[PDB]
DNA sequence: TTGAAAAGCAAGCATAAAAGATCTAAACATAAAATCTGTA
DNA sequence: TACAGATTTTATGTTTAGATCTTTTATGCTTGCTTTTC
């Protein structure tokens, strides 16, 4: 009609649809509009560019993620509408309505009607665009809020000189499919290819990278570099292409992850360069091969006491082993009365039980196995060689529980003294292996037999 | 072509507003009268509109995945097929993935075997894109009071460590076999 | 000042006092005569109606045309001589008259089913009692009517009663003590009998039996002069609420209102149409205006067979009277519409109503509109219903999984790939007719038909975020869906 | 060897227990209209 | 000897602590058979 289409790199059809839908005439424009696309797909960029290309259109920007409920959303709408309407027309006398009076959806309609009544001296009907950018990111969200904002456009006056139109930007598809019967116009933003991501990443972080101080320092510490600008841009583009080709299979088609890796691996690659390969990309690639294989995106493992160290191992053994075969593993003393031990297992399990959720046990079994596996204590008629469960053992067990290294049947205000309470473990195999190896214990021998 | 599109809408949607929404950009996009005449004669814009409207459904995401993500998805589906109730977790999926990679390498350039800490990011990316769901989790509550009640209770899924959360599948293996083209090198592994 | 943790900026509070009545006139011996006070018993307050009336008034009438059937429609509403209810009238009137004459207190309980006419006969009894009192035969009294569904909070009864007997405006608790003191300790020489009409009683006792117990107990006191009449749906409601011993102590009167029969209903309908039926009217041909006794002379007749069949049908199922009146009114309206349509009239021989009009108006309330709704649905929705029925005919579980429905739809499409219609519909169903769209996984227009069926009240789906194991079930039984599917052709054939 | 005994395995089954949906009441908190209390 | 002051009465909103019921999976008894000790 009478609108200008901006030029976006890989969003031609979306830009055409946007220019087709929204305009300055309230007679020809939809009351609602949804833009859908997953994270890092290029919707806010396109919308902002479109509004920056046409200065006549009026718009108010919100972000319903800082606001974490519906009452703050209503109050924010009622405040921003007043602020924008006041800053645009300054010659219309007006009163002030407190936004905090808006507490219910009906009160929002009443306040909006009262606000819109005053500006009835204008010449021709206009339209005010309210962009709820991020409607799906509300923390406490239910399937009823959208049904109110859809129908909010019918209780407002029909012949006023100020018309309000909504625009949402939604992330998921499962949420959007719930309201498919309403037949609201939609423009969908599909995800990117790899070539498009590479070109966008170059176009964005090419110019900014070169004014960094590190490369300036590295070249003032080095000799002259003629054709400075073109060579510098080529070096930057080569680095971006190398990092993309190296970590595409790990970052996916995610602009943000690659944009973080590029910043992570820049200060060292610029240090590895030198004059004899500043114009030789291949030799420079060989000289900096270390920072292209391991991502390295990370920041004794524990400092527990001796008895807690063995207590964790005993709890792991209790949780990931079957009671019926216990006697065959720990019986190590002679007999006076005639008796026989347990025969033991006849076939090995083929599931490697450490891949499954831990089972539940009892405190008595834990204490028994802890006594069994504890190292011997450093005229033997009064020796008492075996370790006994004194106060500090129970204290350390409570300390282990309160550190979330041991769980129980989870309910509010547990009572530790009741037969109906059972425990289990919350550490993976790596932590328990490190703990066992840090105190010279061969835990794997207990698990190798069932399955390596 | 207009009659054919009308008949398709009649047999599939049967609703005027959908056709109206389809037609609006067709008449609002053309710049010259000849362009409008040829667009209404050919109706080639409606095909583009329909193609876009299906560009984020279940089969529209599967064609925008890297090799490692596709391999992890295939491995997870294979693991979930054997289970009784379809549940699985990270460790079983990685074990199947490493077995499949070793078999591919031994059959025959060598395919790199990514480590556990690098597959964690791919797992999180896949669970974000709505390919897996937790074991038995409801989605969005019907009204506000139910959501308020549910927001004050700590579910047991957020206390179990990362390696033992039980997920469930949203795309069965047969659908992967139907969709994935036969030229892919993972195609032979999409059936048991 | 201080920082508030939250704010309430839309609080509105009425101006009502807190001090009860048993603090005003000091000692009991200092209480004056309450009959002669200008504020008590509504002695001088008759201007509340004029406060808000005359607002909904305007000055124009463009000679509104009144067709023949307009009189019948007007004289058949539920607002315009009791023919059947006489024993209940006699019992209630005798009890109330005996209570008023001897200056005592009493409680009458009336229980019935909707539409019998209990409120009408109670109001008629009250009117007759008022006329008799104005005839100077019994001491004068006051009539206060309290409803149960016309109050926002259930505890708004108390103050209302007080506001109707004293002119004060107090809160509910202070009203409770004020009423207690007034009914207990004020001497009988300085009062006046009061006739309360507690109505829709079951809507007050929903959290506790306080209101019912107080209102029933105030009739026990000797100094009180209260006559309570309470109507309700269930008969043995107080027993389920108060208790057997308290009810035995109170000792009220009980009345049950049975439903109507097919003779009393016909008598009511015939009585409501006496002057109009079989009369003569002057009718202007140009416009259509009708005047009760160029122009024509016509008659209006209503066949007694139509009235009899309407009464027989209505009385058989419910026993109402409102529904019978509305059925007759709707038949008259249909006849009027046909008459104006044929004669080409507009707004601003012997014309009768046949049994056909009454039957047509009667069929509109008994029939259901589900079979017709499904016999016009889209092809995809019918395919969905067919797949659900097929899965139910195999598992017999009444609650199916959604992925099973999808797989059944795919199998049905791929196994009948030799019928012309399904042979040429496959491309439009899976790729929407274009060669640039990849083969879809579920169907074109899946969520649309799913939500269309779920909104209309045909499917029930439990809430789970996994969209492959969600369970759905029917809600219209199974024979209706079978009939709807059988009425089709392409689904019937395959 | 020697089978009698204990130990081990498996199928069919009942029954306790975990995980979460739906709800109630106490503790913590704000506010307008009516009463109470020193002194002009 | 009031009246501006402080205190009480009637009326709802905001967050935490605990209880009861329903659906689905795990735990233990029984019955029949057989390897392992000794
Ligand atoms: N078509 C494009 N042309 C050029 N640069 C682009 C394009 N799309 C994205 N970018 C760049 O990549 C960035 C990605 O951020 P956005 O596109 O704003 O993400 P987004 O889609 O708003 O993400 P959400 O949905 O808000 S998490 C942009 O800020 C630009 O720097
Ligand atoms: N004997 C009768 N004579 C004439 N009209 C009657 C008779 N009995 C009932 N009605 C009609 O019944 C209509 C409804 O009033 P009621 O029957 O008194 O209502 P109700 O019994 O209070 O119903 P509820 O409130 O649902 S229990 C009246 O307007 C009359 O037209
Ligand atoms: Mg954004
Ligand atoms: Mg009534």
């Amino acid at each position: 009609m009478n609108v200008t289409t901006p030029e976006v790199a890989f969003r031609e059809y979306q830009t055409n649809c946007l220019a087709s839908y929204i305009s300055a005439d309230p007679d020809i424009t939809p009351s609602n509009l949804i833009l859908q696309g997953y994270s890092g797909t290029g919707k806010t960029y396109t919308l902002k560019k479109y509004f920056n290309a046409n200065p006549n259109l009026h718009a108010v920007w919100l972000e319903p993620v800082e606001l974490v409920s519906w009452k703050p959303l209503l109050q924010a709408i009622a405040r921003t509408v007043q602020y924008k309407l006041k800053t645009l027309y300054p010659n219309i006398p007006t009163t002030d309505y407190d936004p905090l009076q808006v507490e219910e959806p009906f009160l929002l309609v009443k306040t909006l009607h009262n606000i819109f009544v005053q500006y009835e001296s204008l010449q021709e009907k206009t339209c005010l665009f309210l962009i709820l950018d991020g409607f799906d990111s509300l923390q406490d969200l239910d399937a009823a809020l959208f049904n109110k904002y859809i129908k909010l456009n019918e209780l407002l006056p029909k012949d006023s000189k100020i018309n309000i139109k909504f625009i949402y930007t939604m992330l998921e598809t499962s949420f959007l499919q719930r309201y498919s019967t309403h037949c609201i116009p939609t423009v969908m933003f599909p995800r990117y290819n790899v070539d498009e991501v590479s070109t966008i990443l170059v176009m964005s972080r090419c110019g900014e990278l070169m004014e960094d101080s590190c490369l300036r320092k590295r070249i003032i510490e080095e000799q002259i570099t003629d054709c400075t600008d073109d060579q510098f841009q080529n070096v930057a583009a080569n680095f971006i292409h190398l990092i993309v080709q190296a970590f595409h299979s790990y970052t996916g088609n995610d602009i943000f992850a690659l944009n973080d890796l590029i910043d992570f691996k820049w200060p060292k690659y610029v240090s590895r360069i030198t004059k004899e390969n500043i114009f030789e990309p291949l030799a420079l690639y060989k000289s900096a091969i270390k920072l292209f294989l391991s991502t390295d995106d990370n920041l004794q493992t524990y400092d527990l006491s001796i008895i807690s160290k063995y207590l964790l191992i005993a709890s792991y053994i209790c949780s990931y082993l079957e009671p019926r075969y216990d006697a065959s593993i720990f019986s190590r003393k002679t007999r006076i009365i005639q008796g026989r031990a347990a025969y033991g297992r006849r076939k090995k399990k083929e599931v490697n039980p450490r891949y499954l959720q831990p089972s539940l046990f009892a405190i008595e079994r834990l204490l028994a196995i802890f006594q069994a596996i504890f190292p011997i204590q450093g005229s033997a008629l009064r020796e008492e060689s075996l370790m006994k469960a004194n106060i500090e053992v129970f204290q350390n067990l409570s300390e282990l529980h309160t550190l979330k290294l041991i769980a129980t049947t989870m309910n509010k205000n547990i009572d530790y003294l009741s037969p109906k309470v059972r425990w289990k473990v919350n550490v993976p195999w790596e932590i328990i292996k490190e703990i066992s190896e840090s105190v010279h214990f061969n835990i794997s021998d207990y698990f190798s037999d069932i399955h390596e | 072509n207009l009659n054919r599109h009308i008949r398709m809408n009649f047999e599939t949607f049967r609703s005027l507003p959908t056709l109206k929404n389809s037609i609006i950009p067709l008449v609002a996009t053309s710049k010259n009268f000849g362009s409008l005449c040829t667009a209404i004669k050919s109706c080639s814009f409606l095909d583009i509109y329909n193609k876009n409207q299906l560009s984020n459904n279940l089969t529209g995401r599967l064609q925008s995945l890297s090799d490692l993500e596709l391999a992890i998805l295939i491995s997870a589906a294979r693991v979930a097929l054997r289970a009784k109730d379809g549940s699985f977790n990270f460790n079983l999926a990685y074990a199947e993935y490493e077995k499949m990679i070793k078999a591919i390498n031994s059959r025959i350039n060598t395919i790199k075997l990514w480590l556990k800490k690098d597959v964690k990011n791919v797992w999180e990316n896949l669970v974000q894109l709505d390919f897996f769901t937790e074991k038995s989790a409801v989605g969005l509550r019907d009204n506000a009071t139910a959501a308020f009640y549910a927001s004050n209770y700590q579910f047991q899924g957020t206390m179990i460590p990362f390696d033992l959360r039980s997920y469930q599948m949203q795309i069965i293996l047969q659908e992967l076999r139907r969709i994935i083209p036969k030229s892919n090198m993972y195609y032979s592994w999409t059936q048991l | 000042p201080v920082i508030r943790k939250f704010t309430k900026k839309n609080v509105a509070r009425a101006k009502k006092k807190y001090t009860p009545f048993s603090k005003r006139f000091k000692s009991i011996a200092a209480i004056p005569d309450l009959t002669s006070l200008p504020e008590f018993y509504g002695n001088s307050s008759e201007l509340m109606a004029s406060r808000f009336e005359n607002k909904l008034k305007t000055t124009q009438k463009h000679q509104i045309v009144e067709t023949i059937f307009s009189k019948v429609k007007k004289q058949l509403n539920s607002s315009y001589y009791l023919p059947a209810r006489e024993n209940e009238f006699a019992s209630i009137y005798l009890s109330a008259y005996s209570a008023i004459e001897s200056d005592s207190a009493t409680t009458i309980y009336v229980a019935g089913t909707p539409g019998v006419g209990k409120t009408l006969t109670v109001r008629e009894v009250v009117k007759e009692l008022l006329s008799s009192s104005a005839q100077r035969e019994i001491p004068d009294f006051l009539y206060v009517e309290i409803n149960g569904l016309k109050m926002v909070k259930p505890t708004d009864c108390y103050e209302t009663l007080w506001n109707k007997v004293s002119g004060e405006r107090l809160t509910w608790a202070a009203s409770m003590e004020s009423l207690e003191f007034y009914f207990k300790r004020v001497p009988k020489n300085k009062k006046k009998t009061i006739v309360v009409l507690l109505d829709e009683l079951d809507a007050m006792v929903t959290k506790s039996q306080d209101i019912m117990y107080n209102f029933f107990n105030w009739t026990t006191y000797e100094n009180a002069k209260l006559i309570v009449i309470a109507v309700a749906n269930t008969m043995d409601l107080p027993e389920r609420q108060l208790g057997n011993k308290i009810t035995s102590r109170i000792g009220f009167t009980r009345i049950m209102f049975t439903g109507y029969t097919h003779e009393e209903l016909k008598n009511i309908i015939d009585l409501r149409l006496k002057g109009l039926n079989d009369s003569f009217f002057y009718v202007d041909t140009k416009t259509g205006n009708a005047i009760l006794i160029d122009v024509r002379k016509v008659r209006l007749r209503m066949s007694a067979d139509a009235i009899e069949i309407a009464s027989r049908k209505v009385a058989s199922v419910s026993g109402d009277a409102r529904r019978a009146l509305k059925v007759c009114k709707r038949a008259a309206e249909i006849a009027e519409k046909h008459y104006m349509a044929k004669h080409g009239y507009g707004y601003d021989g012997v014309q009768t109503v046949h049994i056909t009009h009454v039957m047509k108006a009667l069929n509109e309330t008994l029939n259901s509109h589900v079979i017709t709704f499904m016999t016009r649905l889209s092809f995809t929705a019918k395919l969905f219903i067919y797949a659900l029925l097929n899965l139910m005919k195999k598992n017999g579980s009444q609650e199916q999984e959604l992925g099973d429905i999808v797989d059944e739809i795919k199998l049905l499409i791929e196994v009948n790939g030799s019928n012309k219609f399904v042979m040429e519909i496959a491309k439009t169903l899976f790729q929407q007719g274009s060669d640039n769209i990849s083969e879809q996984l579920r169907i074109i227009s899946w969520d649309f038909v799913l939500n269309q069926l779920l909104d209309a009240g045909i499917l029930f789906k439990q809430t789970m975020k996994n969209d492959r194991i969600c369970c759905v079930k029917l809600n219209i039984s199974v024979e209706e869906a079978k009939r709807a599917m059988n009425e089709d052709e392409t689904l019937r054939n395959l």
